[PDB]
RNA sequence: AUCCGUAACUUCGGGAUAAGGAUUGGCUCUAAGGGUCGGGUACGAUCAACUUAGAACUGGUACGGACAAGGGGAAUCUGACU
RNA sequence: AUGAAA
RNA sequence: CGCCCGUCGCUAGUACCGAUUGAAUGGCUUAGUGAGGCCUCAGGAUCUGCUUAGAGAAGGGGGCAACUCCAUCUCAGAGCGGAGAAUUUGGACAAACUUGGUCAUUUAGAGGAACUAAAAGUCGUAACAAGGUUUCCGUAGGUGAACCUGCGGAAGGAUCAUU
RNA sequence: ACCCACUCGGCACCUUACGAGAAAUCAAAGUCUUUGGGUUCUGGGGGGAGUAUGGUCGCAAGGCUGAAACUUAAAGGAAUUG
RNA sequence: UAUCUGGUUGAUCCUGCCAGUAGUCAUAUGCUUGUCUCAAAGAUUAAGCCAUGCAUGUCUAAGUAUAAGCAAUUUAUACAGUGAAACUGCGAAUGGCUCAUUAAAUCAGUUAUCGUUUAUUUGAUAGUUCCUUUACUACAUGGUAUAACUGUGGUAAUUCUAGAGCUAAUACAUGCUUAAAAUCUCGACCCUUUGGAAGAGAUGUAUUUAUUAGAUAAAAAAUCAAUGUCUUCGGACUCUUUGAUGAUUCAUAAUAACUUUUCGAAUCGCAUGGCCUUGUGCUGGCGAUGGUUCAUUCAAAUUUCUGCCCUAUCAACUUUCGAUGGUAGGAUAGUGGCCUACCAUGGUUUCAACGGGUAACGGGGAAUAAGGGUUCGAUUCCGGAGAGGGAGCCUGAGAAACGGCUACCACAUCCAAGGAAGGCAGCAGGCGCGCAAAUUACCCAAUCCUAAUUCAGGGAGGUAGUGACAAUAAAUAACGAUACAGGGCCCAUUCGGGUCUUGUAAUUGGAAUGAGUACAAUGUAAAUACCUUAACGAGGAACAAUUGGAGGGCAAGUCUGGUGCCAGCAGCCGCGGUAAUUCCAGCUCCAAUAGCGUAUAUUAAAGUUGUUGCAGUUAAAAAGCUCGUAGUUGAACUUUGGGCCCGGUUGGCCGGUCGGAUUUCCAACGGGGCCUUUCCUUCUGGCUAACCUUGAGCUUGGCGAACCAGGACUUUUACUUUGAAAAAAUUAGAGUGUUCAAAGCAGGCGUAUUGCUCGAAUAUAUUAGCAUGGAAUAAUAGAAUAGGACG
């Protein structure tokens, strides 16, 4: 009787499974951007495919089609707001062209690595999941973020964890107690 | 099912109350009254999901029972009474008077107004007849049944009422070139200044109607609601005045009012 | 006796009253079914028969009231039949 | 006239 | 020394025919019995209002002595009525049962005749070359088996050809 | 009756291959993925099976209609070299 | 994102199928499984049976309270506080569960009730109730129980009940009390006769019948049956009034009666207010309850058009004893074969009737896709049906009620054997069925509902538990330096450095928090969980990621041992008969990953269902041939043409705005109108319109649609355009930082004391139905021995 909660995925499996080209390309991407799951890769490709289908079946339409105008401008707006797209490419053909590599570089983990708080994208991953980070004034422990660039301006380490101070560390206190006992 | 209904689920409750599909799988059924089921606003959804003056139906029953509230100049101490179209409600607390009208987005608005704008209302005549003992009478769109009006007052006209009695302050007939208000369809909330009409004798009197941006449309003569004459409305009107701008125009509006 | 319904098989003719069921009195009525005589250069009068159908009322549910008056079905062997 | 199984 | 056909023989399976007036299940249903309520004809325990109803005789009021006025515990008796269950006639509604008929859905079965499958079974060698009687089609007959023969037809023939 | 030329309708023919087709081959077996002139009938892997049953026609022989279970990865068409 | 691959051959092209492949809110199962969030869940087989326990009861200020119940009135002598039980009134017909039934039936859209009921709410609404109407009768108000209770008690048992004594009412049965006029009758009386008359009964509401009115295209004349108004009795005669409806015998009003008699307050809580004719006189408020009629609202029942799966190994079906219609009547709340009496004999059918089957309730919708589509859809929302099968019925506004009665049928229980009580397809739970499916839990905190009512109740519902059904997020590990190997550049001083690389590592160190433990607070009805953070919690032996596979399609061993066409593997092909790249083990390696496989159904693939869009010479397939009905399809033609203008969109000068917007714009583009033999309905009207109407340059008077009511011819369709409307959820999609995300519809901003503030769009909605501009296309009758139009 309680109206059932909608659920819908955010990915789609490959049509044809075993294509060595596909597998090696997406492995390159996983091994450079520090990923664990072809699930994640398929997910991002599925989002890209959705927006690309929209792009196709929108540029099919004439100019000044108010549907085209509103939806394409909103699409531009969210793509510039997330930063996968630039601040000067709003012609919808760049949208036809955009890349999973663009999505991945706009993710948080490799962003962290570019900003230099990691020394390795995997170091960024473990820091994210161990909460040695916050993008605004609230901690986040998810790599897949799709930052909105205000976060980018506002990045810092976790205030409530070392590398932003406020505590020496669990094993830090452990080592300190160890040396206190040694001196004792 | 063997008798009258008593319950009401969500998702059979109408759209324009904006009741949420979560929060318990049952909804407030409007008990019978001077207005229909669907084009009616229960006081529970009013107080609990328009003002947030309360949070729960228990609180709302406390309010209705302590009688800060009154409709038609009467307390009306039921939690699910139909607050219909055009209707007046008066609150001693805050000394407010809310009016129940529509918005162009297809919703019951909340029109803050004064005590005299409450003390008069509007009512569409639903029909006219001759009661027993030769008493001509009429009946409105809010179940109000009134005796000895002007013979000039005929069907599809509108009346402005004292609200201390069911008597008339004045009336306005139906004819080409009069200001109206829409009730039914995609045009829920429009105000579109009758330009002409058409009969189709046998059913569905239709009316061609356009608002002051030249923008025209067509509506059913029982869904329209005449509010007086062109220019002056007999009441104060809500934000928009029944315009239905484009999605992009409204986007720009709010982006100007960021 | 009337009404209802009727298998397999068949030489298509039969089987078949198949099987199997219902009803049937008395009294008072009602309907239809005929013959002959009738018209200025649609119809009337008049006579007598049995049938069939139906309806009321009735009865110690009885009634082809005595007499009279088929038991049937599914299969085999055998000869075709009279 | 026939000519084993993979 | 290729491939290949059918009978016969063993093993396993699937379905079909089949005596058994076969068996079940369900539905529709003639006829018959027909509950149970409901409506209508009565019924009348029972209770109960009114109308009187005369007196066994108290009380007091009056001829104060018989006698007289009304109330009174009493009981018939009479009608004037109200409601009234059990029971009850007839009617329409009609569960269930019995019996047949009928419609579909599954199912047992002596035996019989088939089909299929299965590494190496027997008998032959019909077919593919002119396949050793050119093949096949229909029809009829014949025989262990493929199969043969007759009548007509075709080429998918072994001939596109006799001025 | 012949000859020439032409004509309409017929049995067919010689050559091409624009066109088509899987190929043989074909003046349609063409004007079909640049997919539509009109209509009818039939087929949907092979076998089981044109079997079983039920109707229906016939003296019969048999015909018309006509499945399923089950089994199987092939059978089959046209051409090439051997 | 309109995709293919392997397999018949010695090889080739093909048909043609198979298998592979991807997905499923499609199920089951296996092996495994650390975390956050959301959550389905005994439908499939049995609508099979069910123990046990709950699931609907209910009161205020205010219907009845002496509880011999409890506080205390002390403002109350009758109570007047509270208050079980009981009477009463409501409701128990909603919810919830399942999908057995049902194939023009439900249902979906779409119409009607001018053909009906409707408690409840909501708005209005009962001067008329003394019926020999004068004593026939209290209206500062009338009669009756009866419960509860007292007690006697009776059965083994029952929500079993009798017997006797009380008492109450908004329970029952009854019951008067307020106007004025106005017509009829009578009708005293005068009697008049032109004829005048006092006085008396009636009339409210409601039901039933009969009757009238309830309207109205146009103007005059002759009179009277008798002048009728008032009279000049020469006749002036006018005056007249009726709403809605598309349209009614409509609304509604009145005559005359009918009624076994309907309603017209004997009810209740508060507050006590005013006149004095100083009377418990007379008047007075805010309410609750109920109440006749009408309308309204939530409903309900019938109802118009359209539309449903497979079947002809079902072609005739229906009507005895209703099938089709009609008349009259009955019943119904209402029309009507709904039923009867009588009567005519019809009605449906290849445009597939009727019959059968359905692992059929239907729809909103789901998977899946370029389009077209195919399939599923019991299943959270809508409408239907049912309560073990059937039938019936009481109460009620509302049930054919089943958590209500009666019976029968099959089930099944307790018996102190006489009798008694039941129907989980409600929540839990159990048996059985199976491939296949949760706790005999907490709470009404919310969402809502119900009652007399804020206060109580609610397995409706929420909560938690089981839960790898499905979805979201995402740990299992990392980082510096130390032994090797590099790539640029510099020195080009050799092969020295290699500054720095980026890895290879029985290298080493740290910091680094999580899972789990939480003290706690927070969470929530109470919690248990999430988040928060103390304190405790790693170096891999730590805290240990599985599931499939390695010959191909199809990525991943020419590795080791074992086996020897055996055991076994393998979807398809195939491997294995002593060197197995397939088997069984070790090692390694690839795929996906807390999931992966397997079995079955279904979609894409599949142009292997082919309308789009299949094949038919030989691959399966053209009927032996012809005729022929229905069906589908069916030659060409009937208005073209040009002119004339008009004004809109698009650009196009000028940008006269510093890349916005304008003009004469040349031109195009489609649109409106006049004429070219082109009536392209007109009569009444008022607008008379556009007014020929003109007053001196802004005046007095043109031809009806351009507004409208009608009279009118309006021969038929299909088609096509536009609009109203199509319940939400869903779907697509706007905005939105649930810490991202799935989600949801919230949120955001303050001077953070007054507070401010956008939102919750929009789109889609098939056919069919209504209106709708058009008039090409397709047919479609038209006036021919003219019953022919204008007349």
């Amino acid at each position: 009787p309680r109206a059932p909660r909608t659920y819908s995925k955010t990915y789609s499996t490959p049509k044809r499974p075993y294509e060595s080209s596909r597998l090696d390309a997406e492995l390159k991407l996983a091994g450079e951007f520090g990923l664990k799951n072809k699930k994640e890769i398929y997910r991002i490709s599925f989002q890209l495919s959705k927006i690309r289908r929209a792009a196709r079946d929108l540029l099919t339409r004439d100019e000044k089609d108010p549907k085209r105008l509103f939806e394409g401008n909103a699409l531009i707006r969210r793509l510039v707001r997330v930063g996968v797209l630039s601040e000067d490419k709003k012609k919808l053909d760049y949208v036809l062209a955009l890349k999973v590599e663009d999505f991945l570089e706009r993710r948080l983990q490799t962003q962290v690595y570019k900003l230099g708080l990691a020394k390795s994208v995997h170091h960024a991953r473990v820091l994210i999941t161990q909460r040695h980070i916050a993008v605004g004034k609230q901690i986040v422990n998810i790599p897949s973020f799709m930052v909105r660039l205000d976060s980018e301006k506002h990045i810092d380490f976790a205030p409530t964890s070392p590398f932003g101070g406020a505590r020496p560390g669990r094993v830090a206190r452990r080592n300190a107690a160890r040396k206190a006992e040694a001196s004792g | 099912a063997r008798g009258p209904k008593k319950h009401l689920k969500r998702l059979a409750a109408p759209h324009h109350w904006l009741l949420d599909k979560l929060s318990g799988c049952y909804a407030p059924r409007p008990s019978a009254g001077p207005h229909k089921l669907r084009e009616s606003l229960p006081l529970i959804v009013f107080l609990r999901n328009r003002l947030k003056y309360a949070l729960n139906g228990r609180e709302v029953k406390a309010i209705l029972m302590q009688r800060h509230v009154k409709v038609d100049g009467k307390v009306r101490t039921d939690t699910t009474y139909p607050a219909g179209f055009m209707d007046v409600i008066t609150l001693d607390a805050t000394n407010e008077n809310f009016r129940l009208v529509y918005d162009v987005k297809g919703r019951f608005a909340v029109h803050r107004i004064t005590d005299e704008e409450a003390s008069y209302k509007l009512g569409k005549v639903k029909k006219v007849q001759l009661g027993k003992k030769g008493v001509p009478y009429v009946v409105t769109h809010d179940g109000r049944t009134i005796r000895y009006p002007d013979p000039n007052i005929k069907v599809n006209d509108t009346v402005k009422i004292d609200l201390a009695s069911g008597k008339i302050t004045d009336f306005i007939k139906f004819d080409a070139g009069k200001l109206v208000y829409v009730t039914g369809g995609r045009n829920l909330g429009r105000i579109g200044t009758i330009v002409h009409k058409e009969r189709h004798d046998g059913g569905f009197d239709l009316v061609h109607i356009k608002d002051s941006l030249d923008n025209t449309f067509v509506t059913r003569l029982n869904n329209v609601f005449v509010i007086g004459e062109q220019g002056k409305p007999y009441i104060s009107l809500p934000k928009g005045k029944g315009i239905k701008l484009s999605i992009a125009e409204e986007r720009d509006r709010r982006r100007a009012q960021q």
